[PDB]
């Protein structure tokens, strides 16, 4: 008999990783049944080295938390569901650069705007505000203008949406006197009451970022698991 | 099943700014019906086309 | 929670925004908010984030750096604590709404230099 | 087994090798089991050693199967 | 992953290796069988012989193939399902070797089990309709409870999950720790066949608090096959939890 | 579509023209759609049309599905009256005439409605009791008779109503003692047997167990309403005589089937309750039984709301 | 008719056995599966177990509370009656209204009641005036 | 608004002849025709059945059914007129409405069906025009031969 | 035995 | 565990 | 592709009662038989191929001994045979023998019998091999100018299917069919030309409709139905066009054809959400339900009122 299959399974069960690696390198392992067994026993890291199929490789790379291999497989597959799952796993590992790329590829503009806010990238957040304007997403455009503290764009959005009363209130409350006067001329003085401005109104300015997050979350070089270090060489 | 949790990035509908006559663009029901009848409609929900 | 977060954020009640994100299970976003606006809270949020991530992927949870253990991986964090106290002392009172045209937009402000 | 179990012997490794009317099969103490080889004739396993299954046929002839 | 539905049919020591991808559709079962020649010999007339047990009918007999040395081929076979019964598919791979007097002309495949659960849907009826159907149904299968589960509610939830049957007995009638529980279950097949079950279980107080649940499950149906297949499924599910 | 529902509400009377189709499934879908479009503006016109259709089903005996259509109309009128309680006063008298129908299923749906209405709408109790006393003698089905007895037993609140119930029960039993009357009849000293005496002679004693419960409820209530001890004791003894004569009949060879031991135990319990007249038994029969109905009806309404809420959630 | 007779026997003789709990499962399962007559007999049997066996009383009270939710009027009224009598925890009430039937002659009772209804007095009818069976 | 197929089926549910007017796979049309006899409700006063994907419109013809398979959004008024036209074409070629006569005349029926529907759209044809088109009697051909 | 009989008694 | 029930109820149901 | 994945235009489930004719018997009957024996042999060959039998040995026998026959029944049966017979090698290359068949199609497109031309044009709508269509294009174009409306209507359908599948063979097809539509008098030819323009060039279909929009009420019901289909598709793609067509669709609610009324009411609901438009469409549906005696119509038109109520 060829005992290779059950010896491999028994070496894995007994955590004899040296014997498993020696069998993987030197034993004739036939078919994908052993790869399926490695995955099912919680060793997707070992299975990943033997899979060429990009869909299976992507799934195993996500289970391993190997974002680099998952990124290569996701680029080859170019599927929206692959990008969404890669984004979730990359976020859990603090890799905000891959999360940014996944949200760009999935066109998830609201999550991308929130990511730029929490990372302190105000320049990219201002690009997201322009993208919302081009898409005619008035709600997203106003939300991005709130994140930036841009009262002038908020007044412009309210004016374009026909909300004259709110546009005047916003402009006059925030000291945009030229825009407030221009809006005031559009009120019919016989029929429309001009809103009184609260002189005690406070500026709701977003806090400034102290330390913007340009680099990914620093990962400790955890000792590459016995399998990753030995197979790669 | 229709009450999707409104996300922070979801569009704000300003009913005062929408023209009263915007019929929601229904999908072309004739073309969908023909594709369904031919069996070429991938069932939307169950077969994740990326499965 | 979307309206609650926006309403706390517009008041500068960053601690309430942070607790809302923690309570909703948005621990990564809470850590990003803490690092950007509340650098004093980062270590607390990272501990909660490690504990929650450890239930799903124990290796990924161990890979997250805590600034209390690895200060060298968080350049400028010590300076950010001094800036956080400065922002709390200098911006304690909301400005009158009529002064909006005189307020520099947050995009042009380098709070670390100020 | 749907098919009648005939005989078995323990291997030196702690695997139980058994015969049905149609197959030589193995069973491990963990419950894993499988087919090793088809049998043209029902055989009675006496001993297993390495790659050799010592058996008696229905004519009481000793046979060795690889 | 297609991998979760891959079933190995032969061993690596067989002259022909085979594995099957089993795809169960609503009315048909597609078997995609990979066949690999592990020998240096050309296998002539390599034929997948399938036989079915239960209300399964093979639609087309697989055609014979010729496999070169170390060559491989896929053989598709379609099996039609006519009723809600437990099916078993048996098979052999038969081949002729050119010129070698090899005593081996047949590799016996592993049995493929078809699960009745793919055909059973949870259904609702009134207690009056349940009692009427329970009196009227001709076939009863009495299953004896044999589980390692010690909680009555966990055992009921396990039976509900393993049978796809709906519990008709209200949660208030199941509430409280008394060591006794009775529940009525109802399901319908995709073919419109009604299946009823009564679960009558107890905790044997005299064996202590760690005693396994004991009792009977009675299944009633109009068809013999439905009652038999559900009973066999419950017996199989109870044995898997005893490991 | 909630935006289109209001436009369809104005067309409900045109949708009801589809009821001219003899097909039962078309009528069922039309009635369901009309019931779903019912509003405060159209309920009165709808109820008038549905009443006219119910009356037409009595005159048109010829269609096989007429009884099923009648049952559908009754259920539709029930659901309208539950949603719009102001219509219940107009619907109940017409529906209660169907308690005398040969179609047990339609009469059962009416009886369930009347039971719910009399519990929810205190202002309708008098009207329902008065109408129930008028139709009581015309009831042909044992199940409907049992349900009518229970309603009369639970909701009769006046001294005149309690005496009227006792008079109709005596009329439905015939001459008492029953065994002596039947022996005299056989000695010569469908024979139009009063309906209750017919049911008892056919061996349906479960009606007698329900009658014993009804007689116990009304006798205990009569004792509370009447101050004259001699009248109280006479009425209690009369109720006990009716139970005793039924027990004697049920143990005799006269009925087609003997009384069950469970029905004997239930009637014997009611006799014992009336002999002791304890305040605990009076609270159980006259308060707790009505509270149990109210809790059952509220529980059903909560489960329907929870099921709708689980579908909406 | 056979089911009700067996339930009545179980209610009388079951509580007197060494292990009365064994029968309660079978009796209670009738309340869930059976017709109104058999359900009524099952409730009466459960009440007899609760009246004779103090150890079973708390379990029987919970079972009777479930039987009060029965759709049948006579089953519900019996369950309500037995629940309220057993909740009083008085052995004299249990013996009087659950365990012990009438001890009087039925023909004697009928004849005495017939005489009393012909000549009704201000004194209530006394059951002790009737000859014992 | 598309007629997918026209089929003549036995009351036992065997399709004898089917003509498809749109690009359908053999497996799809055979599946749809095999489902039809199980979907047919008896005792109803209407002659259509809807599935999730297709509508069957049928007319009983003694021992046979004339069946049209249409999309759910097909115009039922046009489909019923089309069904009546198909049902009138069968007796023009088949004297008895039996499986054997339909099988003998299967090609004549296919040729007549192709005159009624093109690319899933109904042609404006009557029974006399269908007869004229299937006879193929051309005056130009007679002149050319002469 | 009588308890098993009442489980399927038609009488 | 398969048993054919031959109760009066099952006979009356089969006869109905 | 397996026969099961192939496009199937014809299903014939004849019980093969008699001994299935041997390929040698069929070959002898096709070669030496009279016209009747050849016709029956060809029918049997078609039924065998439809039932999944592969008869590649008969292809050249049919080409040599059956294809040159002038019998009308054999000509029609040959079109069904060419619909189902494999034309390509397993590697997707056209069979060399098909060049001989292409010349026969060209001769049949030039045949003096108008019904042979029309039937051949209808068959060409099912052809997927561009290499077979390319040498036929001049003969197909010449069939548009044929004196018989039967040839012209089928020539439009052939051009439409060729343009849809193989645009490079006839890139001028939308223009050619527009000029045909303007000059055509036959109602079936006009409908088929207009139907092609709806799918190939909606702008040219709209230009034609704009010239005739005031006369649409006077058109035949078949042309009115296809005009309603265009209006639906155009207004669905471009909501700004709705304002132009509402008046035309409202006039079609008064059509004498109940089929046109139904489609016009359905289209009107998609053009306008105004209460008056919905009321007019709903009244048209109610009037159809009351006037139409067929329960199939009543039930399906009732479902349209239920769909309207969901809004």
């Amino acid at each position: 008999i060829d005992p290779t299959e059950f010896k491999f399974k028994l070496a894995l069960i007994n955590r004899k990783y040296d014997e498993v690696l020696h069998m993987v390198r030197n034993a004739k392992l036939v078919g994908q049944s052993i790869i399926a067994y490695l995955q099912k026993k919680g060793y997707p890291e070992v299975a990943l080295h033997f899979v060429k199929d990009e869909k299976t490789r992507f799934s195993l790379a996500l289970e391993c938390g190997n974002i680099e291999i998952a990124l290569e497989a996701a680029k080859a597959l170019d599927d929206k569901n692959c990008w969404e799952k890669l984004g979730e796993v990359a976020l859990l590992q603090g890799n905000h650069q891959i999360v940014e790329m996944c949200y760009q590829r999935t066109k998830n503009f609201d999550k991308l705007s929130f990511l730029y806010l929490i990372t302190g990238n105000l320049e990219k957040l201002r690009k997201m505000m322009k993208i919302a304007e081009i898409r005619k997403d008035m709600s997203g455009h106003y939300q991005n203008a709130l994140y930036l503290g841009d009262v002038s764009e908020r007044v412009r959005i309210l004016k374009n949406c026909g909300q004259k009363s709110l546009a005047y209130l916003s402009a006059a409350t925030h000291g945009l006197d030229e825009e407030a006067e221009s809006l005031k001329e559009t009120f019919d003085p016989e029929k429309e009451t001009i809103p009184d401005i609260d002189p005690n109104a406070k500026l709701l300015q977003p806090p400034a970022p102290i330390m913007p997050l340009d680099t990914n979350w620093p990962l400790l070089t955890v000792s590459k698991g016995f399998f990753e270090g030995s197979i790669a060489s | 099943k229709r009450n999707v949790t409104v996300q922070p990035d979801d569009p704000i509908s300003f009913m005062q700014l929408t023209a009263k006559n915007e019929m929601n663009c229904k999908e072309d029901q004739f073309q969908l019906s023909l594709l369904a009848a031919m069996g070429n409609t991938q069932r939307k929900e169950a077969a994740d086309p990326l499965a | 929670n979307n309206v609650a977060f926006m309403s706390y954020f517009l008041q500068g009640k960053l601690d309430a925004c942070l607790e809302l994100l923690i309570r909703t299970g948005r621990l990564p976003e809470a850590a990003f908010l803490a690092r950007t606006y509340l650098p004093s809270q980062v270590s607390r949020v990272v501990k909660l984030w490690r504990e929650n991530l450890s239930k799903v992927n124990q290796k990924a949870a161990e890979s997250l750096a805590d600034p209390t253990e690895y200060e060298n991986l968080f350049p400028g964090l010590k300076e950010a604590f001094v800036v956080e106290e400065w922002v709390k002392e200098t911006h304690a009172d909301l400005w009158p709404a009529k002064q909006y045209p005189l307020v520099t937009p947050n995009e042009e402000r380098n709070v670390m230099e100020e | 087994e749907n098919i009648r179990v005939k005989s078995g012997a323990w291997d030196e490794s702690g695997v139980f090798i058994y015969t049905t009317s149609n197959h030589i099969k193995y069973a491990v103490t963990t419950g894993d089991h499988g087919i090793i080889r088809t049998l043209d004739l029902p055989i009675y396993v006496t001993r297993v050693k390495g790659n050799n299954v010592y058996c008696l046929d229905r004519e009481c002839r000793p046979r060795v199967l690889t | 992953s297609k991998l979760n539905k891959v079933t190995q049919l032969t061993g690596f020591s067989d002259p022909v290796y085979a594995e099957a991808y089993v795809h169960v559709n609503q009315y048909d079962i597609v078997l995609d069988v990979l066949v690999v020649n592990q020998t240096s010999d050309t296998l002539q007339n390599c034929t997948l012989e399938l036989a079915t047990l239960g209300d399964l009918k093979l639609v087309e007999k697989p055609s014979p193939l010729t496999l070169a040395p170390h060559d491989f081929a896929n053989i598709k076979a379609n099996v039609k399902v006519a009723s809600t019964e437990n099916g078993i598919i048996f098979g052999n791979i038969v081949y002729d070797v050119s010129g070698a007097a090899s005593d081996r002309n047949c590799v016996v495949l592993s049995d493929i089990h078809i699960d009745i659960m793919d055909y059973i849907q949870p259904a609702t009826c009134t207690d009056a309709e349940f009692r009427q159907m329970w009196a009227e149904f001709e076939w009863e299968n009495k299953v004896t409870v044999n589980t390692n589960m010690t909680d009555l509610n966990d055992y009921l939830q396990h039976i509900l999950k393993s049978t796809n049957m709906k519990c008709l007995t209200p949660e208030k009638a199941l509430s409280g720790y008394c060591g006794f529980m009775a529940a009525n279950l109802y399901a319908r097949s995709i073919f419109g066949e009604d299946a009823l079950a009564n679960v009558s279980i107890e905790k044997p107080v005299h064996q202590g608090p760690d005693a396994a649940v004991t009792g009977h499950i009675r299944i009633r149906a109009k068809s013999q096959g439905m009652a038999l297949s559900l009973g066999d499924k419950i017996n199989l599910s109870q044995k898997k939890t005893s490991l | 579509h909630p935006a289109h529902e209001r436009v369809l509400q104005d067309l409900v009377m045109d949708i009801l023209r589809v009821l001219s189709t003899p097909d039962l499934e078309v009528r069922k879908k039309t009635l369901q759609l009309a019931l779903d479009l019912v509003s405060s503006r159209n309920v009165e016109e709808l109820v008038i049309v549905l009443k006219k259709e119910v009356i037409k089903t009595n005159n048109v005996s010829e269609h096989e599905d007429t009884d099923k259509y009648r049952q559908l109309l009754v259920r539709t009128l029930h659901s309208c009256s539950v949603r719009f309680p102001d219509m219940a006063a107009n619907v109940i008298p017409v529906l209660m005439e169907f308690l005398s129908d040969s179609n047990e299923a339609a009469a059962a749906d009416v009886l369930e409605f009347v039971r719910e209405a009399i519990q929810r709408f205190d202002n309708l109790r008098m009207l329902i009791v008065e109408k129930m006393l008028e139709v009581f003698h015309a009831i042909k089905s044992v199940k409907i008779y049992r349900g009518a007895l229970w309603i009369l037993g639970e909701y009769c609140s006046t001294k005149e109503d309690i005496q009227s119930v006792m008079t109709e029960v005596r009329r439905s039993l015939g001459e008492i003692p029953i065994v002596e009357s039947e022996i005299k009849k056989e000695a010569g000293e469908e024979e139009d047997r009063p309906p209750l005496r017919g049911f008892l002679l056919d061996g349906d004693f479960f009606v007698a167990a329900s009658l014993a419960t009804t007689l116990t409820k009304i006798a205990l209530r009569y004792v509370a309403l009447v101050q004259e001890k001699k009248k109280q004791n006479s009425f209690v003894a009369e109720a006990m005589l009716l139970m005793a004569t039924i027990l004697h009949l049920g143990k005799s060879s006269l009925p087609k089937k003997p009384i069950t031991d469970d029905d004997v135990d239930r009637i014997s319990l009611c006799l014992k309750v009336l002999s002791e007249c304890s305040p605990l038994m009076n609270d159980i029969f006259n308060k707790e039984c009505r509270q149990s109905l109210s809790q059952m009806l509220s529980a059903k309404l909560e489960e329907e709301k929870l099921s709708q809420k689980k579908e909406s959630e | 008719v056979l089911a009700t007779r067996i339930l009545h026997l179980l209610g009388q003789e079951g509580p007197k056995t060494n292990n009365p709990s064994k029968y309660i499962r079978f009796i209670y399962n009738r309340v869930v599966l059976e017709h109104e007559e058999v359900r009524a007999g099952a409730v009466s049997a459960l009440a007899k177990f609760g009246a004779q066996n103090e150890e079973m009383l708390p379990s029987i009270l919970v079972l009777l509370k479930r039987c009060v939710m029965d759709d049948d009027n006579e089953v519900r009224d019996r369950a309500t009656f037995y629940l309220n009598v057993l909740e009083q925890k008085q052995k004299a009430l249990n013996a009087g209204y659950i365990l012990n039937g009438l001890t009087v002659s039925i023909p004697g009772l009928e004849k005495a009641l017939q005489q009393y209804t012909l000549e009704p007095s201000e004194k209530p009818f006394d059951l002790k005036s009737v000859p014992l069976a | 608004m598309v007629l997918l197929a026209a089929a003549v089926c036995t009351k036992a549910g065997k399709a004898i002849v089917s003509r498809q007017f749109v690009e359908m796979t053999r497996t799809r049309i055979e599946g749809l025709l095999a489902a039809f006899p199980k979907l047919m409700n008896t005792g109803k006063q209407h002659t259509f059945v809807e599935t999730e994907s297709v509508r069957y419109v049928y007319q009983p013809m003694e021992k046979l059914y004339m069946v049209l398979i249409t999309t759910k959004n097909s115009n039922i008024l046009e489909d019923l007129e089309t069904l009546r036209l198909f049902s009138r074409v069968i007796p023009e070629y088949c004297r008895a409405l039996e499986e054997n006569e339909i099988s003998e005349h299967c090609f004549d029926l296919i040729f007549a069906f192709d005159e009624i529907v093109a690319l899933g759209y109904r042609e404006n044809v009557n029974l006399a025009q269908i007869r004229t088109f299937t006879e193929m009697d051309s005056h130009e051909e007679k002149v050319f031969r002469a | 035995h009588l308890c098993e009989f009442i489980e399927d008694c038609e009488f | 565990g398969l048993v054919q029930r031959r109760t009066e109820a099952s006979r009356n149901a089969a006869d109905k | 592709m397996t026969a099961a994945e192939n496009v199937c235009y014809t299903l014939i489930n004849v019980p093969m009662d008699s001994e299935p004719p041997s390929e040698i018997s069929l070959k002898n009957d096709l070669e030496k038989g009279d016209v009747k024996s050849k016709t029956e042999a060809l029918k049997k060959v078609i039924i065998m191929i439809l039932n999944g039998e592969k008869l590649p040995g008969l292809l050249m026998t049919i080409i040599r001994f059956v294809l040159p026959l002038q019998d009308h029944t054999i000509k029609k049966l040959l079109l069904v045979f060419w619909e189902i017979v494999p034309k390509t090698t397993p590697d997707g290359r056209l069979l060399h023998e098909m060049i001989l068949v292409c010349d026969a199609y060209r001769k049949d497109l030039q045949h003096p019998n108008e019904f042979i031309r029309g039937s051949t044009l209808r068959f060409l709508c099912k052809l997927k091999e561009a290499e077979l269509l390319e040498p036929l294009m001049p003969a197909i174009r010449a069939c548009l100018e044929h004196r018989h409306s039967y040839v012209r209507r089928n020539a439009v359908l052939a051009i439409y299917t060729i343009y849809r599948n193989f645009e490079h063979l006839i890139p001028d097809a939308p223009e050619l069919i527009h000029d045909f539509l303007v000059n055509e008098k036959d109602a079936s030819c006009k409908r088929n030309a207009f139907m092609m323009l709806i799918h190939a060039d909606q702008d040219r279909a709209l230009d034609y409709l704009s010239t005739c929009i005031d006369q649409v009420q006077t058109f035949g019901d078949i042309l009115q139905l296809v005009i309603v289909e265009l209006i639906y598709k155009v207004c669905h793609a471009n909501p700004s066009e709705r304002a132009r067509f509402i008046r035309c669709i409202y006039n079609l609610l008064q059509s004498s054809s109940p089929a046109v009324k139904y489609e016009a009411a359905g289209t009107l609901v998609t053009l306008s959400s105004a209460p008056t438009a919905i009321k007019a469409a709903a009244q048209c549906y109610i009037d159809l339900i009351i006037k139409e005696s067929d329960n199939n119509v009543k039930l399906i038109v009732l479902d349209r009122l239920v769909e309207l109520k969901e809004h």
